[PDB]
């Protein structure tokens, strides 16, 4: 179930590379929270500004006519209140024109002319004084109705030393708002954030010419007087605004405001890991078992998160990009480097490993260094190593039987609904964490025609018959070279416990069957009758998925 | 057969949202575009008087 | 450099989805359920498309964009924080049957 | 499986589209070119003296 | 403008493709079977390089 | 060819269905049979 989760968003890793250039270009140079209805009506209004400079000598040549980010106000006066607003224009996107007259020193020409066209956008912000600008640092979504504006442009006129002066008139930008966001503006060092519009452009039919000059017929608002000698521009529309605010646990007391973000909480880790014991301690019988089937995709994974940040996605996946500080990442980048380079080399690579029973990587380069401990006999130490790599693998490839990630997943889920102090930015630690934390040592089972046994990552080993119960001495290169190429079976019972399940309760042939290769259904339907010794089982390895 | 399409259709929604933050912060800093003045040289009769 | 381009509209939806209904009723058969067992992708979904200006990219972002928000993504959704919720603990005693 | 992620490696293009508008809104600036005439007249001034 | 040579970074792959064949000649015979077993993912392929 | 080594009653229904490669690899391993030249001249057969 959940191997394939970890498998298709660690695949989903090549996507952290347009996520990480964009934001790396854009920036060169229960519940305990309740929500807030917030629908103000609203206007706005605009102003242009312009940057012209000659240059010098005998008053013929013009360097550049450019826009310039301008900051106005106004007194507003909606609902039978008052309130004062500062508001800020910007563009960007702008086309470049030009115009030679020659080379001689006594004819016109402007080297940069921009004015716009349907490529550029305008950006305007706002600065309110009613609490509904005060609750602005959390929010869940925003939108915004807005009227259209006929905008026009104006008349300049340069001046020469001799002959009439040359004219420049004419321009009309149609406006069209499509999307709102959030940002910060300053201006007596006054730094508090505020919110964004960005608009679509639209130019219209009157004609915008440069006279005695050859030019004429020029379509898009110039840069020379956008004003046309006017204070503002009138913009009114509809607003909705839905953020939220860091409620108290009782009912009675809202807030009347929002402090401040970037707030130094950022709480100490190791005192977020024992509340998740406590509920795993208090989580499920059965129930996780029934959630440990249903492959839970990525659009299922983070469905009811209830954040204000999108790019939850992008860090999520950035985890299974970074687990090269851990051992996940590491270990599959390594051994699959291992098996590609051990296909390849007669000469040398294929005679420096140890024995087996054939030249096989999944078994010989598991044994490949380790310094050993104080008492222990040596088959246990292969036993561990190949256990250890079959594990770390072959649970992320294939398998047959329900396997321990899909439980490693449900604990997963059943802590992250039920967490009640989490941040968005908490999580893309504890999924890594859980993912190589838990699951600490688990035994495997492999059939083979009626002859049957098992190891795992302690140290113990055993074997035994199917249609009985009895130990036999162990053997290691036959059972490695038919674990290397068999799917395995995740042992999720382990031995002792079928054992004294057989003896004590008895059991039929089917639930042998049914049982040894690992099938949730028999698993369930015998744990949810009467709760028997392996009931106790499955709740310690539930119990020790610890971190 | 369509398991997987409706599964992909529905998976993605990771990376719509990419989509249009990418586009909309690409938006925010595209560069200038300038014209090419043209294979001719404009003039004419400047100083008159 | 004109005055602007101008977007066209289009007919009403229920003309479209009454023809489309009375275009589905002259399928075939047997080539159908041939068709049926492929499991193709969500690559040649849209491989055929008509005229391809400019839009095969923004037509896949926003069929992307629009599925998120259907009445099967919503059951998909409570399915799961349900079962995930019902599994968390003793959430639910016993209200109804 | 090896095949199957072959297909996998096939299935995933709508990235491509992403990756190069990327490309685009950060690379250098647009440009339009303009019109120009064919034949011409080949005039002149004949009564000067 | 230049006259846009009609081909490009052909000149590398044609000496390459050569000691592709050379290099290939020597697989080993056992190992890669089971090479191709493991279901080497995008990620996977593309990682150790 | 291959007939003449028996291979028979278990190895004939899985190597026929061509996909398991377990009959495969443990006739490669130790037996190097026809088949080994036949995969060979296969890895051979993709050149380019």
């Amino acid at each position: 179930m959940a191997s394939l989760i970890y498998r298709q968003l660690l695949t989903n890793s090549y996507t952290v590379d347009l996520s990480d250039e964009i934001q790396e270009i854009g920036s060169t140079k229960t519940s305990l929270w309740k929500e807030m209805q917030y629908n103000r009506d609203i206007t706005i209004r605009f102003k242009f500004a312009n940057t012209i400079i000659k240059s010098g000598g005998l008053g013929y040549k013009w360097s550049e006519i450019s826009f310039k980010p301008a900051n106005y106000q106004y007194t507003y006066t909606r609902d039978g209140e008052e309130v004062t607003a500062h508001t800020t224009c910007s563009v960007n996107g702008v086309n470049d024109f030009s115009f030679n007259g020659g080379s001689l020193p006594t004819d016109f020409v402007v080297s940069k002319f921009e004015v716009i066209k349907e490529n550029s956008y305008v950006y305007i912000d706002y600065w309110d004084d009613s609490q509904a600008f005060r609750n602005v640092v959390y929010v869940r979504s925003l939108a915004a109705n807005l009227n259209s504006v006929m905008c026009t442009g104006g008349s300049y006129n340069f001046s020469l030393p001799v002959g009439q002066w040359p004219v420049l008139t004419g321009g009309a930008v149609s406006l069209h708002s499509a999307g709102v966001t959030l940002s910060t503006q300053f201006t007596d060092f006054v730094s508090l954030n505020s919110l964004r519009f960005r608009f679509r452009l639209a130019v219209e039919e009157p004609h915008f010419k440069l006279t005695r000059t050859r030019l004429d017929r020029l379509y898009g608002l110039p840069a020379a007087d956008p004003n046309n000698g006017k204070e503002y521009y009138e913009i009114a529309g509809r607003f909705s605004l839905i953020s939220l605010v860091p409620s108290n646990d009782d009912y009675q007391t809202p807030i009347a405001n929002s402090v401040t973000v970037r707030q130094d909480l950022e709480r100490q880790l190791g005192e977020l890991r024992e509340e998740f014991n406590a509920l795993s301690q208090e989580i499920a019988m059965s129930q996780l078992i029934d959630l440990a089937l249903l492959p839970l995709d990525m659009f299922s994974m983070f469905s009811g998160i209830k954040s204000t940040i999108d790019a939850a996605k992008s860090m999520a996946t950035n985890v299974m990009k970074k687990f090269k500080k851990s051992g996940l990442a590491n270990s599959v980048s390594t051994l699959t480097d291992s098996l590609s380079d051990a296909a390849s080399s007669i000469s040398r690579g294929s005679s420096i490993r140890s024995i087996g029973s054939s030249a096989s990587a999944w078994t010989d380069v598991s044994t490949q260094i380790t310094d050993i401990s104080s008492s222990v006999s040596s088959v246990s130490t292969q036993t561990s190593t190949i256990s250890r790599r079959l594990r770390l693998k072959e649970m992320a490839t294939q398998t047959e039987g329900m396997n321990f990630d899909d439980i490693s997943a449900a604990v997963l889920k059943t802590k992250i609904d039920k967490s009640t102090q989490i941040s968005p930015n908490t999580i893309p630690d504890i999924v890594t964490e859980a993912s190589e934390k838990f699951i600490p040592n688990r035994a495997y089972r492999v059939i083979n025609n009626d002859d049957v046994f098992e190891a795992g990552i302690d140290g113990k080993f055993f074997a035994y018959k199917v249609d009985t119960f009895e130990e036999i001495p162990f053997d290691v290169q036959k059972f490695a070279d038919l674990v290397t190429d068999s799917p395995v079976i995740s042992a999720i019972i382990d031995f002792k416990t079928l054992k004294n399940l057989n003896d004590n309760y008895g059991i039929t042939k089917q639930q042998a069957f049914n049982l040894l290769r690992s099938d949730p259904r028999v698993l369930r339907e015998f744990i949810n009758q009467d709760n028997p010794i392996i009931r106790n089982r499955i709740e310690q390895l539930i119990m020790q998925c610890r971190l | 057969m369509a398991s997987l399409i409706y599964r992909q259709l529905l998976t993605n929604s990771y990376t719509v949202d990419l989509s249009d933050e990418i586009q909309e912060i690409g938006s925010t800093k595209s560069q200038n575009v300038t014209i090419n003045p043209g294979p001719f040289a404009q003039t004419g009769y400047a100083p008159v008087n």
